[PDB]
RNA sequence: AAAGACCAGGC
DNA sequence: CAAGTACTTACGCCTGGTCATT
């Protein structure tokens, strides 16, 4: 899916087909290294986009003035009350007003979406 | 000509009495304002 | 009422003075139109020429000379020339 | 500038009224009392001492062309 | 120990202090003090030394010494300048430069001489009124009245050649940033942009642009959803891949560029949306082929690898990106500087980023006075060391010897200031078209206000004629520094803007304090630092350079901003912003940052204790400024990008306090929020009820209205001085207005306004006005006119010289009376002069005189006021001769509430025609009701019942705008308490039957301005005058006795009416008539003796087939212009 | 004094 | 026969002041 990159020169792989052995093999083109793979998925094209925005958020935006917080959802992992909420912020947002979550307090960082 | 010297008799104005409202429709008006406020705030809870 | 022989200037009609006027300065200087300082201008690159045809010149001073000619006379009947230096009075001015 | 004799709604003279207002606010009193104790009983009136702005002293403290 | 319940006393404190040490003008005196102190100093030092060649000579400028101004006579004795005198003699305010210069000569004999020029006038800086170098410098009131300078003048303005001149902020986007946009249509998706200067050291910016390239692909490499990053580097013809500039940088390996690019290999996402950026420069693998491949795209290929390789480091490393670095080894800065705009530039393709907003304010920065005299010092500077160079070289061929003195054209420095000023158009003068315009104007002295809104200006340098609506609207991010009304009408609307009151630009400081303190407060710089720790770590920028990474980002915003509130290494008007979303942190010491100061929030309540209030309340005897309030970490300046990351309570005793909670995490709290509105439109009473709309056409009418402009208006012979003659303050006041200084310099007067249809002559916007007011000193101004002639020596025996022109020594006479000329040639005052009277005695010798005397304008019917001799620059005679006018408002005249109402006085009734209340008080305007409810101006009704409770009680109402203690019912219930109806009405009597009017008229006391816009200054009239001397029609103009123009849009509606022959005398009768004669044969005209009636046509020999037509003398030039074309335009009538 | 540029403004 | 480029046009009228060049 992402990119692997030669062991000598640390330029990009690009894939290849061992015919002697019929095996899917990521080759480099700035040296002659080959090495054998097994993601067996060269490119993925998801048009769909259907990411989830956990993995974006960050947890220091929990210590952010600006956003608004609610005492009334608390964190799954410690329990704190607190919780500061703000919509998706980013692309694929003008089909979708889903609020996300992070816990407060320091060292939890936890973030959800309800 | 004759409606303005009709006009001299009987006058015309603007003022602040006519730009107030009796208490109670100061009231309806506030009230449905904040019906208005109560359904958009029940929107954006619907729509989260 | 037209021939394509006649489109080529060879000859420059000079406009009269009403056309580019002569203000009197309080009755001791004249200050020009735009016209007749380009008029002026093209009479001078136009007597260098000549001249230089007369006495033989050297085939490039000619292609410089004709090039100015050429650049003034455009620029007299057109200033918005793109590509080309704009024309300017004594001061930084483009012509009219 | 100067004080506005002949207060322009009615006609009355306010242009002797503005030294005295002047003393009676720095001595005692609130300014509606003062322009009540120099007479102006009409809004109007009161307009003129209340409002003015004595631009005069600040002409007078330059010195003149001649001397 | 808060204050709760006294907060409104406590904020107009506070706001006072500011206003009392900051003051209204102080962004243009400390823009201009930075310029003199440091900005002239540090551009003279940072130019290259001179170096010339043999023997070598180095000229090197060391300090330099700004003297006070000074006027050098034709005796050359030193005189000290007062601004006065400037303004009277038609002088600049300037003051000379002089600089040290060192001069090494090297003979090759092994000892170099160094000979020091000392104190070397090079030019002469005009010098800003009231700036820290001005000699009205700390002058008290009585100093400068002594010096006839009005103590309430704000200064702020130069005076060049007896003008002054303003010079107004000029916008332009933020430099050093870095700013993702997306075109409509380009060939390029998402194009991030990057504006780079050296600390404004040199050049005004080289940009850099890192796009990609759409969705369409180039045949065979694209096929995806839009990639393949390109770079537009400066000086290169075409883009470049920017990969390439990467390997270029001397990072060969992918892995290297990718880490400087993508900070985290674990997102996917991006290195597939990069990969295709590799795949296109997979080709070129090693750093002097990427080197060749940017070079050979460049300017002029270079014929050599060699020369390419060197023209493209040379460009790399000097002119793209500059502000990052300029010396060798910064290459890797400028690799991460590339990396972070290609990464801002892939966060805005997938979407992870908003592209920044166009208008937003933080992303702008104001030029004052001091940025742009350095703009325009710098290259007359590089100007005359070109100069002095290009001298020593022509002097030095010879090898006889060189001197300083000579070689240093002094006019360059002097002139070129003086003409940028002047002119307008700021930049060299063979240059005009080129440059900017616009920029310093003329003060506008008709009014206090006007004044003050003219030195608080800013001015988007987008053009006027751009048909796009998003530059001109008012953006969010304008609170509290630009006013929101205050902007003119037409088609320079939202682009000329006016300051709010509490708005400050800062000036400048330089950031190495805060890099030392980053520095040693941990922090890893960008060159030690392995590219894997990037992506959890913060970036700190300071002045949008990259100066590192930091680790624990929360407790450096907490130190940072305890150091800047207690003022120690970070100056107060430094911005620190940190963006948590983005794991950035911008520190911005950069000039032209726009700024207001907020009251802190610390927990939920304010720092700004009651100690505070109760040492400003005892300002005086106690030296507690605002900045003493500002070091005590009370207030602090917010910046428009740090207002981003602040959240601000409006008020501190309905916001702080606990309720419903809303928000409980407030950082700053705001001081009052009436200093969001403007110098103009903080007069208008009650602008919240108003519609937006007249706020501004309030804000813009207020620099129109009429009152003493300056105290000393008696010894300025300025040309169109209203002054009025008996202003009052406004009854219903706003509390800013008392650091506006409108209480001291009032325009207009309280009018008992009833808004009532009286007699029809008050219909529209018309007003009509009592005659028996008017008659008694109402509205009453003076117009005094100030003209000024010179005495000259032009031609050897051509000489100009004020005297009394004799009936028969002048050749040139004018029809006008001379008795009123003295010996002099001057009118004494206090004569009564009249239209076409002869004012200043004048003529020249002709090679035997002509009069150049100078005449009254038209109806004008004045008295001399005071006529004024001196010698101007070059020593001649000249004077300067001030007419007044009393205008006593009649019925064309222009009048303006406080609240868009504006009007033509219809008729001027008398006091006993006037409707009158009970007691006798007849309005003194009625205005019509009809103006009220459509435009829904209620700031004028309230003004009237607060005009009306105030004169009655007799205190000055309050008009702030938000307020919350002030209501309509209150005002209402204390008008009921004096004895008048609660809503201000009133029972009126008709004037001329006595009846009662039937409806109760709305009267109360509102202030009125009158307005510079009078009838006797607009009615003209023609009938057979003047014409131009090219096309022969009726002049342009009022003053040149010119005719109306019937334009296109009136012939089209006389078509409309079929109406042929009005038509034809509009076009051809009314303006110019011509006869010409054309021959028959040909349609060219032909030459016509009509004495000797000899009409011939050369070019057919003909001489009797003629035929005479009457056509337009504007058609027979545009047939002889054609014909100046080679066009033949021939008029046949066969 | 003249037309050229600019600026500000009025509807 | 498409892809590229350049050119021309962008309300009406009116008021004043300022300046450089003649
Ligand atoms: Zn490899
Ligand atoms: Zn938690
Ligand atoms: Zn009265
Ligand atoms: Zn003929």
């Amino acid at each position: 899916v992402g990119i692997r990159f030669c062991q000598e020169c640390n330029n990009m792989l690009y894939p290849k087909e061992d015919k002697e052995n019929r095996i899917l093999l990521y080759a480099c083109r700035n040296c002659d290294y080959q090495q054998e793979a097994d993601n067996s998925c060269i490119y993925v094209n998801k048009i769909t986009h259907e990411v989830d925005e956990l993995t974006q958020i960050i947890a220091d935006v929990s210590q952010d003035p600006t956003l608004p917080r609610t005492e009334d959802h608390p964190c799954q992992k410690c329990g704190h009350k607190e919780a500061v909420f703000f919509q998706s912020h980013s692309a694929r947002a003008e089909d979708a007003m889903r609020l996300y979550y992070v816990c407060t307090a320091p060292h939890c960082g936890h973030r959800w979406t309800e | 000509t004759v409606i303005n010297n009709w006009l001299l008799i009987e006058g015309h104005t603007i003022g602040i009495g006519d730009s107030i409202a009796d208490s109670k429709t100061y009231q309806d008006i506030q009230n449905t304002i904040k019906k208005a406020k109560q359904d958009v705030i029940e929107v954006i809870e619907k729509a989260h | 009422y037209a021939r394509p022989e006649w489109m080529i200037v060879t000859v420059l009609p000079v406009p009269p003075l009403s056309v580019r006027p002569a203000v009197v300065m309080q009755g001791s200087a004249r200050n020009q139109d735009d016209l007749t300082h380009k008029l002026a201008d093209i009479v001078k690159i136009n007597n260098q020429l000549r001249r230089n045809e007369q006495n033989g010149a050297a085939a490039h001073v000619i292609a410089e000379d004709v090039k100015l000619l050429q650049f003034h006379v455009a620029t007299m009947v057109d200033n918005e020339l793109p590509g080309l230096p704009r024309a300017m009075q004594k001061s930084g001015r483009p012509l009219k | 500038m100067i004080i506005p004799v002949r207060c322009f709604t009615c006609g009355k003279i306010v242009g002797n009224k503005w030294e005295a207002y002047l003393g009676l606010l720095q001595a005692e009193y609130t300014e509606g009392d003062a322009l009540d104790a120099l007479g102006l009983k009409r809004y109007c009136c009161r307009r003129m001492l209340l409002a003015h702005v004595d631009l005069i002293e600040k002409l007078l403290n330059y010195a003149p062309l001649e001397k | 120990e808060i204050t709760p319940d006294l907060w409104q006393e406590a904020c107009w404190i506070v706001i006072s202090s500011y206003f009392d040490e900051k003051g209204l003008v102080r962004q243009q005196l400390d823009s201009f003090d930075e310029f003199i102190q440091m900005s002239v100093q540090r551009i003279v030092e940072d130019a290259p030394p001179i170096d010339l060649q043999p023997p070598r000579y180095l000229l090197k400028f060391e300090q330099i010494y700004l003297s006070k101004p000074t006027h050098w006579e034709r005796d050359g004795a030193p005189s000290p300048m007062m601004p006065n005198e400037a303004r009277l003699r038609n002088l600049t305010y300037s003051a000379p430069l002089y600089v040290d210069i060192t001069k090494t000569v090297i003979k090759e004999g092994e000892e170099q001489l160094q000979t020091q020029h000392q104190k070397t006038f090079i030019g002469k800086i005009p010098i800003m009124l009231r700036s820290t170098y001005c000699l009205l410098n700390g002058l008290t009131d009585r100093d400068l009245c002594e010096l006839n300078e009005c103590p309430l003048d704000p200064g702020g303005y130069f005076i060049i050649n007896g003008s002054e001149k303003v010079l107004i902020a000029q916008e332009k986007m933020a430099t050093n940033t870095v700013y993702v946009f997306a075109k409509k249509d380009s060939k390029y998706a998402y194009t991030g942009e990057c504006r780079s200067c050296l600390e404004n050291s040199s050049r005004p910016t080289s940009t850099i642009w890192v796009s990609m390239l759409a969705r369409g692909g180039q045949g065979a490499k694209k096929s995806a959803i839009g990639q393949r990053i390109v770079a537009t580097l400066p000086y290169i013809k075409q883009e470049v891949p920017i990969i390439i500039v990467f390997r270029a940088l001397g990072f060969v390996s992918d892995r290297d560029i990718l880490e400087h690019i993508i900070y985290d290999f674990e997102d996917p996402e991006m290195m597939e949306m990069v990969k295709p950026s590799l795949d296109e420069a997979f080709v070129i693998q090693e750093q002097n082929v990427a080197l060749n491949f940017i070079g050979s795209r460049g300017a002029k290929p270079g014929v050599t690898k060699e020369k390419r390789i060197k023209y493209a480091k040379e460009v790399l490393q000097k002119e793209m990106l500059p502000h990052v670095g300029v010396s060798d080894f910064c290459e890797t800065k400028k690799a991460y500087f590339l990396g972070y705009m290609v990464h801002r530039l892939l966060l805005a393709a997938l979407g992870r980023r908003e592209l920044d907003d166009r208008d937003h304010y933080g992303n702008k920065r104001l030029d004052l006075a001091g940025p742009l005299l350095a703009f325009l010092f710098r290259g007359m500077f590089k100007n005359l060391l070109k100069e002095v160079r290009i001298y020593a070289q022509k002097f030095i061929d010879r090898g006889k010897d060189f001197n300083l003195e000579l070689a240093i054209k002094t006019r360059i420095i002097s002139d070129g200031l003086k003409y940028s000023l002047a002119t307008g158009n700021w930049g060299d003068q063979k240059k005009a078209h080129q440059a900017r315009a616009g920029v310093s104007q003329v003060l506008n002295r008709l009014t206090f206000a006007s004044t003050l809104s003219h030195l608080r200006r800013l001015n988007s340098p987008i053009g006027r004629d751009g048909k796009l609506a998003k530059p001109r609207q008012l953006h969010n991010t304008l609170w509290g520094m630009v006013c929101p009304a205050e902007t003119p009408e037409g088609h320079a609307v939202g682009l000329v803007k006016n300051l709010a009151l509490m708005a400050y630009i800062s000036v400048g400081s330089q950031p190495s304090p805060i890099l030392e303190f980053l520095e040693e407060w941990s922090m890893e710089n960008l060159e030690e630092i392995s590219p894997a720790a990037i992506a959890d770590a913060t970036k700190i920028f300071v002045n949008g350079c990259w100066v590192g990474i930091h680790k624990d980002p929360e407790q450096l915003m907490n130190t940072l901003r305890k150091l800047r509130r207690q003022m120690d290494i970070i100056v107060s008007e430094v911005s620190m912003i940190r963006d948590i979303r983005e794991r950035e942190i911008r520190i911005y010491t950069d000039a032209g940052r726009i700024c207001r100061p907020l009251l802190i929030v610390e927990k939920q309540k304010l720092l700004l204790k009651k100690r505070h209030i109760d040492q400003l309340k005892e300002r005086e005897y106690n030296n507690y400024s605002w900045q003493d309030l500002v070091a005590s970490g009370v207030v602090e300046y917010i910046d428009t990008l740090e207002e981003e990351t602040v959240m601000l309570a409006m008020t501190p005793d309905d916001l702080q306090e606990k309720e419903v909670a809303y928000c409980s995490t407030y950082t700053h709290c705001e001081i009052h929020p009436s200093m969001i509105l403007g110098v103009c439109a903080s007069i208008i009473p009650f602008p919240d009820h108003n519609q937006s709309p007249r706020n501004t056409y309030q804000s813009a009418m207020g620099k129109q209205a009429m009152g003493v402009y300056i105290t000393n208006f008696h010894v300025r012979m300025d040309t169109l001085a209203h002054v009025l003659y008996y202003p009052q303050k406004p009854l219903v006041t706003t509390r800013s207005m008392e650091y506006l200084r409108f209480r001291e310099l009032p325009a207009g007067i309280n009018s008992i306004v009833a808004i009532a249809s009286y007699t029809g002559y008050n219909q529209e916007d018309s007003v009509i006005m009592n005659r028996s007011a008017v008659d008694r000193g109402f509205f009453r101004s003076v117009f005094y006119r100030s003209y000024k002639e010179q005495e000259s020596k032009k031609g050897f025996d051509q000489e100009e010289v004020f005297e009394k022109p004799t009936r028969e020594t002048c050749q040139g006479m004018r029809h006008a009376i001379y008795d009123k000329l003295d010996d002099d040639g001057l009118i004494a005052p206090g004569v009564r002069v009249s239209g076409d009277d002869v004012i200043i005695g004048k003529t020249v010798t002709l090679p035997t005189k002509r009069d150049c005397s100078t005449f009254l304008r038209t109806s004008e019917t004045g008295i001399v006021d005071q006529v004024m001799v001196t010698l101007n620059q070059e020593g001649y005679k000249f004077c300067k001769i001030r007419v007044r006018s009393v205008r006593i408002p009649q019925i064309g005249d222009k009048f303006a509430s406080r609240h868009g109402q504006k009007g033509t006085c219809g008729i001027q009734y008398r006091q006993e025609d006037m409707p009158f209340t009970c007691e006798g008080i007849t309005p003194d305007i009625i205005i019509n009701p009809h103006a009220i409810p459509s435009r829904m101006t209620i700031g004028h009704l309230i003004e009237c019942l607060q005009g009306k409770v105030s004169a009655n009680k007799g205190e000055i109402g309050d008009a702030t705008p938000f307020n919350d203690a002030v209501n309509v019912q209150k005002i209402s219930n204390l008008l009921s308490d004096y004895g008048y109806h609660l809503r201000g009405n009133e029972v009126l009597y008709n004037g001329f039957t006595g009846r009662k009017i039937t409806s109760q008229i709305f009267i109360g006391p509102t202030y009125y301005q009158r307005l510079k816009h009078m009838v006797d200054d607009k009615i003209h009239s023609r009938a057979r005058g003047p014409i131009q001397i090219l096309n022969r029609q009726p002049m342009e103009g009022r003053s040149r006795d010119g005719g109306l123009r019937f334009g296109e849009m009136e012939r089209d509606c006389q078509i409309a009416h079929g109406a042929a022959q009005f038509l034809r005398e509009r076009l051809f009768e009314a303006s110019d008539p011509y006869q010409v004669h054309v021959c028959n044969l040909c349609g060219i005209m032909a030459i016509a003796n009509t004495r000797t009636h000899t009409y011939e046509c050369r070019g057919c020999r003909n001489k009797t087939q003629i035929s005479l037509v009457r056509m337009p003398y504007a058609c027979k030039l545009l047939f002889q212009e054609l014909m100046s074309m080679s066009i033949a335009p021939r008029m046949m009538s066969v």
